[PDB]
């Protein structure tokens, strides 16, 4: 039956911090 | 600064480990596991 | 200028000043409590939001739902009485004086 | 080492658990809480009376009764420390326990530690003697009072 | 899933109808009644909060 | 036990010093980028690399082995090796072993698979 | 769902809601049928019907019962207590909170105290609590104190408070004002009877409830609600609680209050010193703990401030003005000085500490050297006691 | 407990263990209604009169 | 000081009493004991030994 | 003074001297003793952890009626009670269960003669009254609930409870027990055939394997399961214990795992793992320390 | 930058001990009275006596449960 | 009445068993049980009487 | 964690089997006493130990 | 004898100082060590005597 | 009533009957042939309240001796029946104390001759 | 003085006693608040549970 | 033997046996047996709750001076569990009249908070103009920096919902922590209610809002009516709101999930009736709300039904 629900995105997540500092 | 330094560490390292398995085994490549048949 | 060697220096210096300000924070709710500390555990709080990523209330487990997936180390320890120790339920759990 | 701390984050883990908070076993440490409390118990420690917060954990010991079982069942009956009338016909209750010494053989010294002959049969009579004198202390008002001061002991 | 999920009958068979095998087990004396004294976790937190 | 994205951004930013976050992702092909405060074990090497001494352990990977009451963090595509990892960690006893499910593919939102083990059963 | 009605019962059961013993599938609701509880038949009948309104509102008024239950209420207004508890009896419905008033002002005169306590546990927490009301437990407590019953005016003040579960999850919760009337009445008679425990409980109560000032509250209430009526703004101010009739008077009377006070203190004073020696007089009464008053109004309210100022005394003075609906203020002054100068006595701790009586100096003691008793032991003798005897220490 | 031939070599207690009665007696709740206390009085008039 | 009789048993604990006195020595025994609560004048029974 | 001496001595758990104090006043001055004396001992007794004699001095205070028990009264006495209720037992009487939370179920009682003697019960801390609405909870039903609680759906809804929670190992519906413990033997006879004349289900710690006996930790390094043959077996148990060690691999191993860089050292006792290392071409100066 | 080098001290100290039972330590078993068996008696279709020692019996059991069996002085 | 005789309060438990013994042995483990609460229960009433003797208020 | 601990106390009671009550004389104080050395004309010297 | 009285009300109030903090601070509690209370005492805190001057 | 009581059944912790010194050192004998010879005791350990290392009788290997308080059962004699000698402070109150006929007229130590005396 | 803090009352208490504007209760009066019970009140609450 | 088996307590045959304990032996018990003690259960009625106040409790604290003053008209208001059929036209009309004369800020917002939930009660439209003509001035407009009183807000969003009215959105935003922060403290019988009107107006995002704060909130999920729940699912067509609606559902426990199966069966099914505006058909969370119950129930066998087409293979 899997999947449930659409994975999430793509998204980047260390990139924004890093960013910042 | 710290982890700048500590980033150029690691691929490095990750480098020479490389070199040394390809080196050591003769090829670049490697068996699965048992597991990896299914 | 030995700093490097230290805690507080370096990559390291970020979170001590991070433990620093939770610290004043913290004692600052204290006061507000009565100088009765809140929960370690964070039980005592309003919003999910609230609890951070640090409290012991994080649940980290192999598994949510299942319960003989839910130990610490390989077979499941008891307490004293044959009593459950790994995941307690609610009244296992006593704050008496 | 892993059975000891496996995730563990602090010695005070489990106190969540009552029952694991107060045992007294890794030491008393975790059970002084204000200044107060340790201070009375250097004081009591230093008078050489117990420790309160020893008392934490409940120990009954084992029983005077499990340890005289315990004994004269691993003596198989123990019969070195049986009286003789114990080997006689219908031995009363009291012929029944093992050899403690009593009271009465107090102040005898004639009977030093081994008796010698006829001793123990003249401390025997001491011994009725002294019943005796008992006897006619109820019958005539004159017994220990347990108020008396010297005078009237006296 | 859960291992203390265990079978407590045997496969069906005339071994239940020709035995004098009894098809449960008897009652225990000294069992408890099973009741409810206990709170939720989220009880205890509203308590605490 | 797991180990969280919260958890992994918050370790980013404010390292504890006797955490380490150690990568268990197998083939240098598929590794581009370097999890802040990292080291590499590749699942591989594992159940020899932890049999080494303090010392030669030092010699083959070039990181100081973790001693076994400090917290370790396994990295790995999808939290598969990671996991396999965890268990010879585990195995020679280490107290504190923390998988990260989901790791590098949520950090940086690569899409890669450790071994290519599909849901699906070939029918019987 | 199988649904009984008491209308329409036919031999042909159209709803098919009989428990028929040989039909198809029969067996099982057979077995069901005989295993029922106790009361399965009438707590069904009762849960299925009889239950709260999704408002919150109580089942109380139905159409049907409604000239019973005024039936009840006309009974006992005319006190027959036996006829509406008769009635009571065929009352198949929650009956409304005004038949629970009625009847439990109905045991009061009598002071039928059993009767009114099992009515008032009748109509609560079995029928929703629809007998928890001001007034209901407001007649509970009068019969309490007609039936000069101490613990069971601690437990109608107790059941007054109420708990979580009553309070929170139910919410039925005595107002306000009734709250404060009750425990008032409990406290006159707690303080007229000289019981310091429970007086200084309901007390206590009334401190953390920040109702010392609740009577006068309500009298500017009352002005409030006229000057409203003619259109005029209404506001709460300390001038307003202070240009009220009782504050004025209180504070008028509060320097005689004051010298009884301060009278009656020496006269017990001189009392026990006379009872310390068995009667001359002790040294024991010639300076006490009580300063004299200077003479001043502000003089006497800082005096009544620093002594007797952990109870508030100003309206410990207001509450004991009328007693049985008579003013004792403006009619008999003596019988009002000595009433509240005895309550405010009751009502401190500091007072109580300053009133006891000169007890006699217990010696400490060793075991004797010579051991003869472990019950004889060496006392301790005071300097005063022996006099020459060589330098000891303490 | 300490007692390693309970059942196995024919130890069986003629009297039931302390700390057996009372985890047995620790088990189960007390009823209310059989602690008896009446201090008011009987009612006559209500109490046998009161709700269906 | 507690020790002012011990010469009379040398080097053995002290006593009030003479210790050497059976008779006195069981005297002070039973007064000991009805200090204590353990003798004295209780209720009989039919176990008690009447006689 | 004399309720202040007692108090201090109270606080600082001299039971004697406190109590002498009292019983100097009962005898020479009883017409004034308050009940702070009594509530110097309750606090006293309650310190020194000494829970028999915080009750005797409750039930006299129920005696003689006089002084009056305050809220603060009954409070220090349900607070010792629950302090009693909580503390362990040594290791000896711990094997079954936690003996002392019998102690709460004389909780209801005290709240009973709470009622008979004047001391409102809503006067008691919010803590302790949440710690006796528990204690409630766990011993006291009424007579309406108890018609009704052995009912079978509530019986096994708390089964249901307990197997969502992953604890079945008590309730004697879910449980099988499978073990038998075998007889001794007598060196008086290999001969006699022993037969079980009764049986009995108890705990394993009553007889087990002495720990000098059996191998080191069990739990940590070898995994157990007990299952079923499936194969039909002719005589003989039909359950066995799989045991296997928590180390164990194939003997095939190194054959189903990938190559490593570690290969060439097969069957080598003391390997230089210096040579094959990286820190010694990564380093500038590296000192090897051997 | 780098000015020292040090010997890495660490506190070790296990000072305190927990160990906490596996829950299958409390587990059941079955345990048995055992008695020399004097004597067997079986029936199911036929009867069948098995007599090990003669004496006189002070204890018998009777079992249903597949054949009938009677175990003497058991 | 003094003695055997009197008292405030009797209990009597009835026990019932299918076979003889049994209700017999039962019998000697109740009523042992049964003595060492009783004794200590009376034992602390006692104590509390015996203060009650030395003095108290009205 | 071998349990050899465990076995040293089993062992002890095992011992248990054999020992006597020891006695403890007829006046247990003077007796007690003697054997300390403490009464008069009870000193013992200590035993000769032959130089090395 | 004044000015010991007074230094002693100084320390005492130092002492004190730490005790109200152990009392309220559970993580210290957390890990359980009688060493908290001894480790730091009116010698050790501050301010101390012999840096009055600077 | 046993000889120092208190010495041996409350103080010691075999109640005097087991042997606390006794080596736990293997014998040729054939019943202790099971007995190994102990390791020497833990230097620095913490026991649990019920154990000991089972070095002297003060540390036997099962601690037989409770940690609570200990009081001796309330004595069977009567109280009230009983009547001691007059005190002093019994004896200046004698006109408000309220006696029985035996208090009075007592045998030994009658208090009526005191009250007019 | 009742709410603890001590070190403010003392030189107040100190002026009243040289003027001898104190008298016999009033000694007592200050001793007893010297026990801090606004501040017990508040620490019985919240740190005393 | 026999079709019918033999009770092994009635029967001596068994209970004296080998396997069990002769009536010889010492009967006395064998071990004791503490369950209740080890692991206890919470107590969770398959019942409601009879006693329950079943509503949104407005919670009023009057001083009581003006709470004696303003008697003759409070009397026509609500009081605690009883509701007094006075028409809402007049109870407005007197608090329109009467409240400018009383000085207090927290008297004529009590005040007000009974009004509004006395007009909920009769689902009376025009009392949305109080709130602009008294409160939107201090409290929701260009950023005034006044908090209401509790009792207001939850009175005003009581009404919003029982009268379905947009309104609602504007005053809950306030409400999260960076607002007022009264999230926390509402009722259970406030989400109910809430989440009823947002799902008859049908908007997803509402729906989505409102969940996320109960959840973070630490709401009551279980005990939320499962009607209310039933409602607000109902709503949700949009591809987004619903992708979050499954991974929202694993929120709720066994028990609930089923119960949001039965009813939501019912509602759409024979129950039709007991809506007072029939629901509206989403034929796609209606299957999934079922599914999902099927996922997280207990799984049972049933062979022939499964394994009807199986055909072994000799590949
Ligand atoms: O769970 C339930 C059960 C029953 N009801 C009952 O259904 C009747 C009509 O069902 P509705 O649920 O359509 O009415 P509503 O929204 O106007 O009712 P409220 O909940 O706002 O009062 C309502 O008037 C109420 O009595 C519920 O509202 N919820």
């Amino acid at each position: 039956y899997t999947p449930i629900w659409k994975s999430d995105p793509a998204v980047d997540n260390v990139a924004p911090l890093r960013d910042e500092d | 600064w710290e982890l700048s330094r500590d980033e150029q560490l690691f691929w490095e390292r990750v480098e020479l480990i490389r070199k040394g398995q390809v080196a050591s085994i003769g090829s670049s490549h490697k068996r699965g596991y048992a597991d990896e048949a299914a | 200028c030995g700093v490097n060697a230290y805690e507080f220096g370096g990559k390291y210096a970020r979170t001590y000043a991070y433990a620093f300000e939770k610290a004043k924070k913290e004692l600052e709710a204290t006061a507000a409590s009565g100088f009765m500390a809140p929960s370690l555990s964070h039980e005592d709080t309003e919003r999910l939001s609230d609890q951070p990523t640090t409290s012991p209330s994080v649940d980290r487990f192999a598994s949510t739902t299942h319960p003989e997936q839910r130990k610490a180390q390989f077979v499941p320890r008891v307490g004293p009485g044959s009593t459950p120790l790994e995941d307690p339920a609610a009244d296992q759990k006593s704050e008496w004086s | 080492l892993f059975q000891q701390n496996a995730y563990r984050k602090t010695p005070t883990d489990e106190h969540w658990n009552p029952y694991i908070r107060r045992s007294t076993e890794n030491g008393v440490g975790h059970l002084l809480q204000n200044k107060f409390d340790i201070m009375r118990r250097e004081d009591r420690l230093s008078k050489g009376e117990q420790d309160l917060t020893e008392r934490n954990t409940i120990h009954y010991g084992v029983p005077i009764q499990q340890i005289v079982d315990e004994f004269v069942f691993r003596h198989r009956n123990a019969r070195g420390e049986r009286p003789l009338d114990y080997f006689k016909p219908f031995p009363n209750f009291r012929a029944l326990r093992l050899n403690r010494m009593y009271r009465d053989v107090e102040g005898f010294s004639l009977m030093k530690q081994r008796p010698e002959f006829l001793e123990w049969e003249l401390f025997t009579r001491y011994r009725q003697h002294h019943q005796q004198r008992r006897r006619l202390a109820l019958l005539h008002g004159l017994e220990p009072v347990a108020n008396e001061t010297a005078q009237e002991r006296d | 899933m859960l291992s203390q999920n265990v079978a407590k009958t045997t496969v069906p068979s005339y071994y239940m109808i020709r035995t004098n095998l009894p098809h449960r087990k008897p009652q225990n004396q000294w069992e408890g009644v099973y009741y409810y004294s206990g709170i939720t976790k989220r009880q205890r937190h509203l308590i605490l909060l | 036990h797991q180990v969280y994205l919260k958890d992994m951004l918050h370790l980013m930013r404010y390292p504890e010093p006797y955490t380490h976050i150690i990568d268990c992702r197998t083939s240098t092909q598929k590794m581009h980028r370097w999890v802040p405060h990292s080291l590499w074990l590749p699942r591989d090497e594992v159940e020899y690399a932890l049999q080494l001494s303090a010392d030669e352990f030092l010699d083959m990977y070039g990181f100081r082995k973790p001693d076994k009451s400090d917290d370790v963090i396994l990295l790995s595509h999808n939290g598969i090796y990671s996991e396999q990892a965890g268990w010879e960690w585990k195995k020679q006893f280490f107290q504190h072993v923390y998988n990260y499910r989901g790791g590098t593919n949520e950090l940086f939102g690569e899409s890669y698979s450790d071994m290519n083990v599909s849901d699906v059963l070939s029918p019987w | 769902p199988a649904v009984v009605d008491h209308d329409n019962i036919t031999v042909e059961d159209p709803n098919r809601v009989g428990l028929n013993a040989a039909t198809l599938d029969c067996r099982g609701r057979i077995y069901r049928w005989l295993r029922r509880g106790p009361f399965f038949q009438v707590d069904n009948y009762f849960r299925r019907s009889v239950k709260l309104n999704r408002d919150g509102t109580l089942p109380t008024d139905f159409v049907h019962e409604a000239p019973l239950m005024r039936k009840i209420i006309r009974l006992a207004h005319r006190g027959h207590l036996k006829a509406a508890c008769e009635e009571y009896r065929r009352v198949t419905t929650v009956p409304p909170v005004e038949v629970y008033r009625a009847l439990t002002a109905c045991c009061v005169p009598g002071a039928k105290l059993a009767d009114a306590v099992s009515i008032f546990e009748d109509g609560d927490s079995k029928l929703f609590y629809v007998s928890r009301d001001g007034e209901v437990l407001h007649n509970l407590m009068r019969c309490a104190i007609a039936a000069r019953h101490r613990a069971r005016i601690m437990w109608v003040y107790n059941v007054m408070r109420g708990r979580f579960y009553e309070n929170v999850v139910v919410r039925a919760e005595v107002d306000l004002i009734w709250r404060y009337r009750i425990a008032m009445i409990a406290l006159e008679y707690l303080l007229d009877h000289e019981c310091a425990e429970e007086a200084a409980a309901i007390y206590s109560y009334l401190v953390e409830e920040e109702l010392l000032r609740c009577d006068v509250h309500v009298r500017v209430g009352l002005h409030m609600r006229e000057a409203i009526a003619a259109g005029k703004p209404i506001t709460l101010n300390n001038d307003v609680m202070n240009a009220t009739s009782l504050v004025r008077d209180a504070t008028a009377v509060a320097p005689e209050v004051a010298r009884e006070l301060q009278r009656r203190h020496a006269q017990t004073l001189q009392n026990n010193a006379v009872e310390a020696v068995g009667a001359g007089s002790a040294p024991w009464s010639i300076l006490g703990p009580l300063t004299a008053i200077g003479p001043t109004a502000e003089d006497t309210m800082v005096w009544l401030q620093q002594h007797y100022g952990d109870v508030d005394v100003m309206s410990i003075m207001r509450w004991a003005r009328f007693r049985k609906g008579k003013d004792l203020m403006a009619k008999d002054r003596p019988q009002y000085l000595a009433r509240a100068a005895a309550w405010i006595e009751l009502l401190s701790k500091r007072n109580r500490e300053m009133e006891e009586v000169p007890l006699t100096y217990m010696r400490k003691s060793k075991p004797l050297v010579l051991d003869t008793n472990s019950n004889v032991r060496v006392a301790w003798q005071t300097p005063l006691m022996r006099s020459g005897g060589p330098p000891r220490l303490l | 407990s300490h007692r390693r031939d309970y059942i196995r070599m024919g130890y069986i207690p003629r009297y039931t263990p302390w700390e057996w009665i009372a985890i047995q007696e620790a088990d189960q709740p007390l009823i209310a209604e059989q602690i008896r206390q009446d201090n008011i009085g009987t009612s006559y008039f209500f109490s046998l009169n009161r709700y269906w | 000081p507690r020790n002012l009789n011990h010469a009379l048993n040398y080097g053995i604990a002290n006593y009030a009493y003479n210790r050497g006195n059976y008779v006195e020595t069981q005297d002070s025994i039973w007064e000991e004991q009805t200090a204590s609560g353990q003798e004295g004048w209780s209720p009989a029974t039919h176990a008690d030994g009447l006689r | 003074t004399y309720e202040l001496v007692m108090l201090a001595l109270s606080l600082q758990g001299n039971m004697v001297e406190a109590e002498s104090i009292l019983s100097f006043l009962r005898s020479h001055h009883s017409e004034h003793i308050t009940v702070e004396s009594f509530n110097a001992l309750l606090l006293g007794h309650r310190e020194a952890r000494q829970f028999d004699c915080c009750d005797a001095i409750w039930q006299e205070l129920v005696d003689r009626r006089w002084p009056r028990a305050s809220p603060l009264t009954a409070e220090l006495y349900l607070r010792s009670i629950m302090d009693h209720a909580n503390t362990p037992t040594s290791e000896p009487l711990q094997s079954f269960a936690n003996i002392n939370v019998v102690e709460k179920k004389k909780v209801p009682l005290v709240l009973a003669q709470m009622d008979e003697l004047g001391v409102p019960r809503t006067h008691l801390s919010r803590v302790l009254m949440d710690e006796v609405e528990d204690s409630l909870r766990k011993f006291q039903t009424y007579r309406s609930r108890f018609y009704e609680w052995g009912r079978a759906v509530k019986q096994f809804d708390f089964i249901e409870f307990r197997r969502r929670n992953g604890w079945l190992y008590d309730l004697h519906l879910m449980k099988c027990t499978t073990k038998q413990v075998g007889p001794l033997r007598d060196f008086n006879d290999p001969d006699a055939v022993q037969g079980a004349v009764a049986t009995a289900e108890i705990p394993a710690f009553f007889n087990e394997r002495p720990a000098w006996e059996r191998p080191p930790l069990e739990e940590t390094l070898y995994v157990t399961t007990n299952k079923e043959r499936y194969d039909d077996v002719r005589g003989g148990d039909i359950y066995y214990d799989d045991t296997r060690g928590l180390h164990d691999r194939s003997p095939t191993w190194m054959n189903e795992v990938p190559e490593t860089r570690y290969d060439r050292l097969y069957g080598v006792n003391h390997p230089d793992i210096a040579k094959i290392g990286i820190r010694r071409h990564l380093n500038v100066e590296y000192v090897n320390r051997k | 930058m780098f000015l020292i080098h040090f010997v890495h001290y660490k506190t070790i100290l296990q000072k305190y001990t927990f160990k906490f039972k596996h829950i299958f330590l409390s587990i059941d078993k079955y345990n048995s009275l055992f008695f020399n068996i004097s004597g067997i008696l079986i029936w199911l279709n036929i009867i069948h006596i098995n007599i090990i020692l003669i004496k006189y019996s002070f204890f018998i059991l009777i079992n249903n449960f597949e054949y009938l069996i009677i175990l003497i002085s058991t | 009445e003094d003695g055997i005789r009197g008292s405030e309060v009797t209990y009597k438990i009835v026990l019932e068993g299918f076979w003889d013994h049994h209700v017999m042995k039962l019998a000697e483990d109740v009523c042992m049980f049964l003595k060492d609460v009783g004794r200590q229960i009376v034992e602390e009433k006692l104590v509390a009487v015996r203060r009650l003797l030395q003095g108290g208020a009205v | 964690t071998h349990g050899l601990r465990e076995k040293e106390k089993h062992d002890f009671t095992i011992l248990q089997r054999t020992v006597r009550i020891p006695f403890q004389g007829y006046d247990m104080d003077r007796f007690l006493a003697q054997q300390k050395g403490t009464p008069y004309g009870a000193q013992q010297l200590p035993p000769n130990v032959v130089p090395s | 004898t004044a000015l010991w009285d007074a230094t002693r009300k100084i320390r005492s109030a130092k002492e004190a100082a730490l005790h109200r903090s152990l009392s309220h601070n559970t993580r210290m509690r957390a890990s359980a060590d009688l060493k908290h209370w001894y480790e730091e005492d009116a010698n050790t805190l501050r301010p101390l005597a012999f840096e009055a001057l600077k | 009533q046993l000889q120092a009581q208190d010495r041996i059944i409350c103080g010691t912790h075999g109640a005097g009957i087991v042997a606390h010194q006794t080596a736990v050192n293997s014998s040729d004998n054939p019943m202790l042939s099971s007995v190994t010879t102990a390791a020497p005791a833990a230097d620095l350990s913490r026991t649990k309240p019920h154990e000991g290392t089972g070095t002297s009788e003060r540390d036997p290997y099962i601690r037989t001796l409770h940690n609570q308080r200990s009081a001796a059962p309330e004595s069977s004699v009567s109280q009230s029946h009983t009547v001691n000698a007059p005190t002093v402070d019994e004896c200046e109150m004698l006109a408000e104390r309220w006696g029985t006929m035996n208090y009075w007229h007592n045998d030994t130590f009658p208090r009526l001759v005191v009250f007019l005396k | 003085a009742q709410h603890g803090l001590y070190q403010q009352a003392t030189p107040i208490v100190d002026e009243l006693h040289h003027q001898k504007a104190l008298h016999a209760g009033h000694y007592a009066l200050l001793i007893n608040a010297l026990a801090c019970p606004r501040l017990g009140q508040r620490i019985l609450h919240c740190d005393a549970q | 033997v026999g079709y019918t088996p033999v009770n092994p307590d009635t029967s001596p045959m068994v209970a004296y046996s080998q396997y069990h304990w002769h009536y010889n032996l010492p009967q006395g018990m064998e071990r004791p047996h503490s369950v209740n003690r080890t692991f206890a259960a919470p107590f969770q009625s398959n019942h409601s709750l009879v006693n329950k106040y079943r509503g949104v409790w407005i919670e009023f604290d009057m001083h009581p001076a003006f709470s004696v003053a303003l008697e003759p008209q409070l009397r026509k208001l609500p009081r605690g569990r009883t509701l007094p059929k006075t028409p809402a036209e007049e109870v407005i009309a007197d608090y329109t009249a009467l409240a400018p004369l009383v000085d207090d800020e927290k008297t004529r917002d009590l005040w007000l908070a009974k009004v509004f939930q006395h007009c909920a009660f009769q689902r009376c439209g025009g009392a949305m103009e109080l709130w602009e003509r008294y409160c939107h001035q201090r409290f929701t407009a260009e950023g005034a920096t006044a908090k209401p009183p509790l009792s207001l807000v939850k009175s005003v969003l009581f009404y919003c919902n029982k009268t379905d009215n947009s309104g609602w959105r504007a005053l809950f935003d306030r409400c999260l922590k960076d607002g007022w922060n009264y999230t926390p403290l509402f009722d259970t019988a406030q989400w109910s209610f809430m989440l009823k009107s947002i799902g008859r107006m049908g908007d997803e995002d509402g729906v989505r809002a409102v969940l996320e704060e109960m959840l973070d909130v630490q709401a009551d999920l279980d005990r939320v009516e499962a009607r209310s729940v039933v409602i607000a699912l109902n709503a949700v067509t949009n591809a987004d709101v619903y992708e979050f609606v499954k991974k929202y559902l694993f929120n709720f426990g066994e028990r609930k999930v089923k119960f949001l199966r039965t009813t939501y069966s019912d509602l759409r099914g024979h129950g039709a009736g007991k809506l007072r505006i029939p629901l509206k058909e989403n034929d796609n969370m209606y299957y999934h709300v079922c599914w999902h119950s099927s996922i997280r129930s207990p799984r049972q066998f049933s062979p022939r039904q499964l394994y009807f087409d199986y055909t072994p293979s000799t590949l």
